[PDB]
This record gives C-alpha cells, sequence and structure tokens, in this order.
C-alpha cells in the first residue's frame, strides 16, 4: 500500500503520507494539546503547545504542522514534551487575566482545563499584566480582547469559512492585537462560531451573558428548524 | 591612482523619487513575468 | 471561625461582592444554594435570585 | 608549506572586495577594471553543475550568520522544472546590531552583487533575482538601482545575458523598518506582502518559497562572493581558515576601541591580532578589556580571559559556546554597565519580536522587565536561576530563531558575571533596608 | 520603553475616510512599474511599496490612503491596516518635516549616544516623542540602523549622518532649520567605514581583471 510506518509511544501505526504528528498519534487515541489547531481551519502554528518529542531528535516539534517521516517514534509523555507543556502554558498564562468567576468560560474553558492537565500548579511571574481596550464587533459577539491568547482561530475563520476579511492583527511583540482597526461590525450569517471556535472568553456571546455556568446545563441533542437544512 | 579622494558622492543630491524614477525607467528591460493563472487568489 | 447564619456582604462604597460565578453553588453539598443571573443595567455581572434552604444546608 | 597553523595576516591581492571604502568608482566602468564581470558569459556556459562543484570544494559556509555550507542549500534547488519559476532571493535586510558589513558592499560594490545575483540564479536555474534591502538604506537602494541601470544598459543582465543566452532579472524590494524580516521566511512573506512573520519548516523555501515557488535565500557577502570563488577557482577560496572554517570573512569592530572599523580579514585571525592590528585595539589599552560579543548581539558575550587566545570562525567560537554569528565584535572595556548593555539588547529584542509564536511574544518581554529590574538592583538572587530557565523555556520552542537570540545573551550574561548581579542586588537591598 | 502609540484608528477631522487623498498622475505611472515587477496573479506584493510611495506623497498615512491602496491593488483593507501597523517606518499619524531618527542601541549606546539626544533636546526644548510647534522636526529614538561602525549617528529623512559629537548635530539642526540640506556621512574627516586614521587595509591599487583566474576558464 501507500501507508508507512510510525511509532507513537513504541507502538506501530500505519498512516497516509503527509499526516501529521498530530493525526498519527490521535490514531491510537492519544489527544495533542493545542490551542490554535483546528481540523476545519488552515494550520497556523503559532500557540506552540502541539510540541512533542521525537526519539532521537534534540528539537521538539509542532505536531499540528509537521508530516510523520518513516519510522519516527513519537514520545507524547517523555519529560521533554512535559517541560515543553509545562513552559509554554507558563507564558500563556504570564498575561492572563484574573478574570475566571466573571468569565463566561469558566467551565468550558480550554486554557483551565490544559492548566489542570498539561501546566504547572504555581505562577513565578512577578510582573505587571498587560491590558487591551476592547472592540466593539456587534451586538451578537461580546469582545473581552484581554482574555486573548493570540491563537487567531478566529482571524481563519472569518478569512476562510465566512468569506469575510474583516478580522486581523494590528502591532507585533507582546502589544499585538486582533480586531479590525476601525469601529466596524462583524456582519456575516455565521458570525457565532467565532464564539464557539475562540478557546478563551476573549470572544463570547452577548445574548448569553452571565445566565448560565457549564456544569448547570443540561444537554438535549435535538435538530434545527429555522432553514430546510436541518 | 588616487586613494585621498571619495568617489561615493552621487547619493548627496538624491531626492525622494529617485529610487521609483530608477524602477520606472527600468521597466522596459525586464521579462514578462509568469502568470498564476487567476487574477488574484480570491478568484 | 464559628459558622453561623449565612450573610452576602459588600464593598466599602455599598457595591455587592457577589459576581454570580457560581462557585459556591458548585461547592455546596447539601445544593442547598440556587442562584440565577444576568447583566445589571450598567452591564455589571450581578445575580438576580439567591437563594439558601437553611434547612438544607449543614453548616 | 600546506596545513597553516597560524591565520590572520592577508595581503590586498586575495580580498575579495577591493573597494570596501568607496574609494574607486562604483560605477561599471570603475567596477570593470577591479576585475568585475569578467568571463562571466564563459562562467554561465560552463553550467550549473559546475558551479555548485565550485561552491562545494570551496567550503563557503552561509555568511548570514548560520553557517550553512553553501554548495548543499544551493544544491537544493537543482530540481527540474514542475511548472513553477524559480526565484533567488538576496537577504540585504542587515538588521543585527553592530554589524555593518552589507551595508558597504551595495553601497561600494554593488556590481559584484549583481554578477553574483546573476551567476547563483544560473546555478539554481532561478528565472530572476530579488533584492530585499532595508528601507532605511535609501541611497544604498538607489545605488544598487542605479548599478542594476547600468548592467542593464550594457546588456550583462536581462533578456539573453552577457552571451549565455539565459534571461535573467534582478528587481530590488525596499522593507519598512522590520528587523524580523531578516529572517528568510519572514522575509518571504514580507516580499509577498505580508505583515513579516516567519513560516514553519519543513516545507522549505527549496520547496515552497515566495509566491509559493522555489526559492533559495542567502546573503549579500554569500552571494557577492560567488563570481569572484568561480572565477579564481574555489579551491583558491579554500586555502583560507582552518577546515571546514574556509575563505575570507568581512569584520565588524565596534564599541570600546580607539578606531572602530568594518576590515576584511581571514576567518581564522585569532580576536586578540585583529582588533589590535585593525581597530587600533581596545581603549585605555587591552587590559582595560572587560567582555566582547563576538558576532553580534545575537551571540553569548565572552570574559577578556577567553579573549586572549579564541579564533574568530565558526567552530572555535562555538567551542566556547558563543558562535561565529555575523562577525560583528562590539568590545566593551571596564568602565561600561554590563548588565545595562544586556539589558538594552534584550529590550532591543523586545522590540522587534513579531509576535507570532506564544514563547517569543511573552517570554521576551517577561526577560525585558526581568534585566530591567536586574539593572537597578530590584530582584533577589534566585531569580536569577528563574531567568536562566526561562530563557531556556523560550530556546528551541520558538518559530524562528529570534528567541533563541533574545535568550543567547541572557544566558551567556548569566554565566559569565553573576557575581556582578549578586552585587547589584545586594547593594540595592542594603540600601534600601 | 512601551510603544505609546496606539494600534487602533479612531475617525477625527483631519483623519477620516472622506479625507481627500489621490495619487498624482506621475506617481499613478510609478505605482504601474512597482506593480509590473510582480508575477501576474499576484498584487499584493506591491503593497509595501505602493504604500511607502502614498507616505512619500502625503508625508504620512492617513486611513484614506490605506484605503485607497486596498482599492487600486484590490485587497481587503484589512490586510493594509495589517502591513501600516506592522511597520515602523509608516507614519499612521502627522510628523514633522524633519523627522529625526537617533540610535540608542548597545553599539551607539557605547559611544555616549545619550549626549546626541540630550544635546537635540536642549536644542529643540521638546522631548523623544513631540514635535516642535512649528512643526519642523520630530524626534524619536530607533533600533540599531545598520550604521554602528560609524555611531553615535541619528538619520533624517532618509540620509545618515554619523560620527556625531553634540556641537556636530547642533550644527546640523540650525543648518538644517535655516532652509539648506546637510551633506550625509561621517563628521569626523572619515567620509566612510574606514579605521580612524590610516587606512590600515586596501593601500594598494586594485588588480586588474582576470589577475587571478584559473586556468581552463
Ligand atoms: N546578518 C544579520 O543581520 C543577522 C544574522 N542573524 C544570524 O541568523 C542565524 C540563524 O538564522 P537561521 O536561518 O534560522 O539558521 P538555520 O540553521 O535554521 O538555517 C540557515 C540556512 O540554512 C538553510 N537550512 C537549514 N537547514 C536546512 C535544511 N534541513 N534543508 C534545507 N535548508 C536548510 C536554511 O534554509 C537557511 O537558509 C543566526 O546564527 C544569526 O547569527 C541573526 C539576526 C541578524
Ligand atoms: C530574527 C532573525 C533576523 C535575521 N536577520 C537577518 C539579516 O538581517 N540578514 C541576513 O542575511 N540574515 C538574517 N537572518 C538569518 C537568515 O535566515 C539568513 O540571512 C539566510 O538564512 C541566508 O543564509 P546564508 O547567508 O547562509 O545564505 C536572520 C535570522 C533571524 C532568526
Ligand atoms: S478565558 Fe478561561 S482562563 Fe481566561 S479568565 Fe476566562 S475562564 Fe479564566
Ligand atoms: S479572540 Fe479568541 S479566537 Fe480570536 S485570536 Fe483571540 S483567542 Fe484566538
Ligand atoms: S456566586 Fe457564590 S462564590 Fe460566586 S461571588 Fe457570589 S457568593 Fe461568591
Ligand atoms: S520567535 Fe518571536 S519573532 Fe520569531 S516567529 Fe516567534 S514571535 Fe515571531
Ligand atoms: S496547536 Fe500546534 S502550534 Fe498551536
Ligand atoms: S547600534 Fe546604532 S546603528 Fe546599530
Ligand atoms: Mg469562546
Amino acid at each position: 500500500s501507500n501507508l508507512i510506518e510510525v511509532f507513537v509511544d513504541g507502538q506501530s501505526v500505519m498512516v497516509e503520507p503527509g499526516t501529521t504528528v498530530l493525526q498519527a498519534c490521535e490514531k491510537v487515541g492519544m489527544q495533542i494539546p493545542r490551542f490554535c489547531y483546528h481540523e476545519r481551519l488552515s494550520v497556523a502554528g503559532n500557540c506552540r503547545m502541539c510540541l512533542v518529542e521525537i526519539e532521537k531528535a534534540p528539537k521538539v516539534v509542532a505536531a499540528c504542522a509537521m508530516p510523520v517521516m518513516k519510522g519516527w517514534n513519537i514520545l507524547t509523555n517523555s519529560e521533554k514534551s512535559k517541560k515543553a507543556r509545562e513552559g509554554v502554558m507558563e507564558f500563556l498564562l504570564a498575561n492572563h487575566p484574573l478574570d475566571c468567576p466573571i468569565c463566561d468560560q469558566g467551565g468550558e474553558c480550554d486554557l483551565q482545563d490544559q492548566s489542570m492537565m498539561f501546566g504547572s500548579d504555581r505562577s513565578r511571574f512577578l510582573e505587571g499584566k498587560r491590558a487591551v481596550e476592547d472592540k466593539n464587533i456587534g451586538p451578537l459577539v461580546k469582545t473581552i480582547m484581554t482574555r486573548c491568547i493570540q491563537c487567531t482561530r478566529c482571524i481563519r475563520f472569518a478569512s476562510e469559512i465566512a468569506g469575510v476579511d474583516d478580522l486581523g492583527t494590528t502591532g507585533r511583540g507582546n502589544d499585538m492585537q486582533v480586531g479590525t482597526y476601525i469601529e466596524k461590525m462583524f456582519m456575516s450569517e455565521l458570525s457565532g462560531n467565532i464564539i464557539d471556535i475562540c478557546p478563551v472568553g476573549a470572544l463570547t456571546s452577548k445574548p448569553y451573558a452571565f445566565t448560565a455556568r457549564p456544569w448547570e446545563t443540561r444537554k438535549t441533542e435535538s435538530i434545527d428548524v429555522m432553514d430546510a437544512v436541518g | 591612482f588616487d586613494n585621498s579622494t571619495y568617489r561615493n558622492l552621487q547619493h548627496h543630491e538624491y531626492s525622494t523619487y529617485t529610487f521609483l524614477d530608477l524602477n520606472v525607467e527600468l521597466s522596459k528591460f525586464r521579462m514578462p513575468q509568469p502568470s498564476s493563472g487567476r487574477q488574484s487568489p480570491r478568484h | 471561625r464559628f459558622r453561623g447564619e449565612h450573610a452576602l456582604r459588600r464593598y466599602p462604597s455599598g457595591e455587592e461582592r457577589c459576581i454570580a460565578c457560581k462557585l459556591c453553588e458548585a461547592v455546596c453539598p447539601a445544593q442547598a444554594i440556587t442562584i440565577e443571573a444576568e447583566p445589571r443595567a450598567d452591564g455589571s455581572r450581578r445575580t438576580t435570585r439567591y437563594d439558601i434552604d437553611m434547612t438544607k444546608c449543614i453548616y | 608549506a600546506p596545513k597553516k597553523t597560524s591565520f590572520g595576516s592577508l595581503k590586498d591581492e586575495d580580498r575579495i572586495f577591493t573597494n570596501l571604502y568607496g574609494r574607486h568608482d562604483w560605477r561599471l566602468k570603475g567596477a570593470q577594471s577591479r576585475g568585475d564581470w569578467y568571463k562571466t558569459k564563459e562562467i554561465l556556459l560552463k553550467g550549473p553543475d559546475w558551479i555548485l562543484g565550485e561552491v562545494k570544494t570551496s567550503g563557503l559556509r552561509g555568511r548570514g550568520g548560520a553557517g550553512f555550507p553553501t554548495g548543499l542549500k544551493w544544491s537544493f534547488m537543482n530540481k527540474p522544472s514542475d511548472g513553477r519559476p524559480k526565484y533567488l532571493v538576496v537577504n540585504a535586510d542587515e538588521g543585527e546590531p553592530g554589524t555593518c558589513k552589507d551595508r558597504e558592499i551595495i553601497r561600494h560594490d554593488p556590481h559584484k552583487l549583481v554578477e553574483g545575483c546573476l551567476v547563483g540564479g544560473r546555478a539554481m536555474g532561478a528565472r530572476a533575482a530579488y533584492i530585499y534591502i532595508r528601507g532605511e538604506f535609501y541611497n544604498e537602494a538607489s545605488n544598487l538601482q542605479v548599478a542594476i541601470r547600468e548592467a542593464y544598459e550594457a546588456g550583462l543582465i536581462g533578456k539573453n545575458a552577457c552571451g549565455s543566452g539565459y534571461d535573467f532579472d534582478v528587481f530590488v524590494v525596499r522593507g519598512a523598518g522590520a528587523y524580523i524580516c531578516g529572517e528568510e521566511t519572514a522575509l518571504i512573506e514580507s516580499i509577498e506582502g505580508k505583515q513579516g512573520k516567519p513560516r514553519l519548516k519543513p516545507p522549505f523555501p527549496a520547496d515552497v518559497g515566495v509566491f509559493g515557488c522555489p526559492t533559495t535565500v542567502a546573503n549579500v557577502e554569500t552571494v557577492a562572493v560567488s563570481p569572484t570563488i568561480c572565477r579564481r577557482g574555489g579551491a583558491w577560496f579554500a586555502s583560507f581558515g582552518r577546515e571546514r572554517n574556509s575563505g575570507t570573512k568581512l569584520f565588524n569592530i565596534s564599541g570600546h576601541v580607539n578606531h572602530p572599523c568594518t576590515v576584511e580579514e581571514e576567518m581564522s585571525v585569532p580576536l586578540k591580532e585583529l582588533i589590535e592590528k585593525h581597530a587600533g585595539g581596545v581603549i585605555g589599552g587591552w587590559d582595560n578589556l572587560l567582555a566582547v560579543i563576538p558576532g553580534g548581539s545575537s551571540t553569548p558575550l565572552i570574559p577578556k580571559s577567553v579573549c586572549e587566545t579564541v579564533l574568530m570562525d565558526f567552530d572555535a567560537l562555538v567551542q566556547a559556546q558563543t558562535g561565529l554569528g555575523t562577525a560583528a565584535v562590539i568590545v566593551m572595556d571596564r568602565s561600561t554597565d554590563i548588565v545595562k548593555a544586556i539589558a538594552r539588547l534584550i529590550e532591543f529584542y523586545k522590540h522587534e519580536s513579531c509576535g507570532q509564536c506564544t514563547p517569543c511574544r511573552e517570554g521576551v518581554d517577561w526577560m525585558n522587565k526581568v534585566m530591567a529590574r536586574f539593572v537597578k538592583g530590584d530582584a533577589r538572587p534566585a531569580e536569577i536561576d528563574s531567568l536562566w530557565e526561562i530563557s531556556k523555556q523560550i530556546e528551541g520552542h520558538t518559530i524562528c530563531a529570534l528567541g533563541d537570540g533574545a535568550a543567547w545573551p541572557v544566558q551567556g550574561l548569566i554565566r559569565h558575571f553573576r557575581p556582578e548581579l549578586e552585587e547589584r542586588m545586594q547593594q540595592f537591598a542594603l540600601q534600601h533596608q | 520603553g512601551a510603544g505609546g502609540a496606539l494600534f487602533v484608528h479612531r475617525d477625527t477631522p483631519e483623519n477620516n475616510p472622506d479625507t481627500p487623498f489621490d495619487f498624482t498622475p506621475e506617481n499613478y505611472k510609478r505605482i504601474e512599474a512597482i506593480v509590473k515587477n510582480y508575477p501576474e496573479g499576484h498584487k499584493a506584493a506591491a503593497v509595501l511599496p505602493v504604500l511607502d510611495l502614498a507616505q512619500r506623497q502625503n508625508g504620512w498615512l492617513p486611513i484614506s490612503a490605506m484605503n485607497k491602496v486596498a482599492e487600486i491593488l484590490q485587497v481587503p483593507p484589512m490586510r493594509v491596516y495589517e502591513v501600516a501597523t506592522f511597520y515602523t517606518m509608516y507614519n499612521r499619524k502627522p510628523v514633522g518635516k524633519y523627522h529625526i531618527q537617533v540610535c540608542t542601541t548597545t553599539p551607539c549606546m557605547l559611544r555616549n549616544s545619550d549626549s546626541i539626544l540630550e544635546a537635540i533636546q536642549k536644542k529643540l526644548g521638546i522631548k523623544v516623542g513631540e514635535t516642535t510647534p512649528d512643526k519642523l522636526f520630530t524626534l524619536i529614538e530607533v533600533e540599531c540602523l545598520g550604521a554602528c561602525v560609524n555611531a553615535p549617528m541619528v538619520q533624517i529623512n532618509d540620509n545618515y549622518y554619523e560620527d556625531l559629537t553634540p556641537k556636530d548635530i547642533e550644527e546640523i539642526i540650525d543648518e538644517l532649520k535655516a532652509g539648506k540640506i546637510p551633506k550625509p556621512g561621517p563628521r569626523s574627516g572619515r567620509f566612510s567605514c574606514e579605521p580612524a586614521g590610516g587606512l590600515t587595509s586596501l593601500t594598494e591599487p586594485p588588480k586588474g581583471p582576470g589577475f587571478g583566474v584559473q586556468a581552463g576558464l
């Protein structure tokens, strides 16, 4: 066949060429930590949370953007991968605001969950945090940019899925801000999905604000009747 | 043959449009550009 | 340290301290707390309902 | 006798850049008297394989700072055509603090660069060369444009190059103030009209470069010599410096020296000999030396005790734990606040980070704040090891090497001048109770 | 220190979409020549030179100029905003007639650049982020300008003035505000990157063409 053999933690897996390390890892039930990778969006590689160790390689690789080579042995739980994850989460949480009680992403945060599973439990950041002014993109989506981790998922979704090129980044370095640079309404028939794709409370639902927490809700699977798509 | 002089003195009289004027002048020497097949990636 | 009748506190300015995070509701072993919230008229995150059933509470 | 053991004294007949000081006409007529554009038609007619072999046996390594072997890098692009045009991009961003070598080449020997672009593009089969120059070098860019106009007028480049029947164009592109645009992928993205943010590798530019076509990115210094190596032999070039450290190098000596200058010298020259001969020695005598950053701000610094016998090449400086880099020597005597100098370098790196990836974007600002507090002594000795580990987290986890270049000076300062940090901390502690 | 400037746009009578900006016909010829260099099917590669041309024509980059550049090259205005805010050579706010950059990175910091900066400050009476009341000088600090060997140096409107002293920079300033324009280059009798005195290398006349050419070619 065309499949090639790769090893995830010493276990043989057969995968099609061009398959990334993340997909090869998930073919055995291992989910690599991620913040900027979405499987329905183009690869970014900016977050750096997906860094894993390949055996016999001194450098850790971005599992979300690196195709597996023939005979590679991935090491998803070695000391190097764990230290990389802890460092990346330390950097992510360095400037994050202490907003979890007032954040609507409270029990639904990938930042929170992956900090509990892959990060450290302490902080050694002894400086002042950064603060970003809010941007108004319309009634449907509430914006609290301080919480943004600069994943850029929203920009890719707007550019590709929604066909609207209004979202971007201005500035560079620590002071880099996601927005429109002008007072503009991000209007689209699919504009509400940037709330779901955003892993943090930077983009949240405005009608839903403050009304509930995820652990209270009871989930009912149903069908939409507002159009004929179903 | 001398070395007491400085020969790179033409840049003392360059204006703000020197580079673009030179680009315009060189426009008539370049080979035709290759085409992607579309007018833009958004086409 | 004595635990006695419950009370909701304020900030020195007179603003309520509670921000409707619902951590008290999630931790209550007896499920004695019920909370509802919404944005206030000024946009503040404040409760609209905060009940404690003291015949359910284990103090 | 073969197998030389001492290096650092080459006379003018073996210097590639014979107009480094702009003392001869830089115009085509003056450059041709210096041997520029001589037998180009024959070199092109030899073939890409001959030029690639000449570069390979020459032992040349990348002069941008990484020191990658130029032969294999340029032969990576020797693939057959697949429908996409092939391009050459010459890196003239010139962003490293302390470095000034490429500016002199562009402003004083531009025809060397143009001919190097032609020869390298023929070697790689490139259709055209894009020269990405720093946006601040407006006079240098216009001089390069004048040189390109002269080359077009004489039929040296363009349709039917000198006599080879090989079409090749040389464009000049100006950036707008971004040191990150010296990264080859960031430079490529900047040419395509986006933010100067680096791409991930793989793919490499030899597969997906500018406009999504195979591209090779080379330094101006690396590219300019190419013509000379082909002519004078290549095996002549390997006769200079140690093994795997071949050739001639341009050095930028700045800081606390009597006469700062840009000079050309053999690769494996010792640092002390270079400083004493060309720079005129350290201010106040060699005994007044405190620390030196050998290859620009991106490399760790070394104390005076290491500068006594160190060789100015890639491998010897690697053994001294600093690396060669761009061969820009910044000299610091005993009258400088070394912590302040390293903090200023870290602030530079903070103001130049593009912000794309998490480790650089937050960790560099974190180190900047920590070093700002270190300068005043407003910290405690455990923060030294904390900063060391922060730098370690940043290094090797970033997309491009700007995080590496921000972490390395911090590690060098911690490694060599920890007692200075502790003295400052205790002084601030007892001064403020 | 910090950026100081903001990366969001708020409308203003001096800067709004209706603010009049357009390219001169000569500048349209220049834009055509710029666009021609890049491959057909790729025109967004011309945003940098066209935006720089707009800034050169106008003196700064209003929101209308960004929108015009986006319209001409048929790209989303957000991408032009990204380019304009990313690069520090673009002025999204009016500057003085003579915009002064003083390099303060470590190689220039070692050669007493702070003296140059304070001499400029007390000559003009403004700080490092202000413009003179007559709108003729704007003073800022920048990173390494690539003139480190000749440092301490400052760059003015595409010109380099190296090997400076407080007296030299004051002479440059008062010669510039009189209506003249000082000649660029070092002010230490060096006029190049050569060693301060002696010219330790390249003393011999340059060799003739084909002097070291190898055999067989
Ligand atoms: N001259 C200047 O102003 C500055 C120079 N630098 C220097 O840049 C150096 C680091 O730059 P990098 O490009 O990230 O170093 P690198 O080691 O990643 O690669 C350098 C060159 O080798 C090529 N290359 C490397 N591995 C390859 C592979 N497996 N296949 C094909 N090609 C490969 C790359 O395409 C690139 O052109 C630093 O050492 C620094 O000193 C840094 C800042 C400024
Ligand atoms: C942050 C950063 C800045 C850089 N700046 C430059 C530069 O200004 N000039 C340069 O030639 N290379 C620069 N480089 C490295 C380039 O990749 C290098 O020039 C390119 O690989 C050409 O290598 P060569 O000289 O071996 O051909 C930089 C790298 C990084 C990470
Ligand atoms: S986004 Fe997540 S981590 Fe950040 S404040 Fe909200 S709940 Fe906390
Ligand atoms: S707003 Fe959310 S989705 Fe958009 S860049 Fe920030 S964290 Fe990512
Ligand atoms: S909801 Fe409960 S835990 Fe949260 S602020 Fe109010 S009283 Fe405190
Ligand atoms: S290391 Fe810094 S400059 Fe390089 S890609 Fe990451 S954020 Fe950008
Ligand atoms: S998930 Fe791979 S770098 Fe973000
Ligand atoms: S340090 Fe001033 S020009 Fe580079
Ligand atoms: Mg969200």
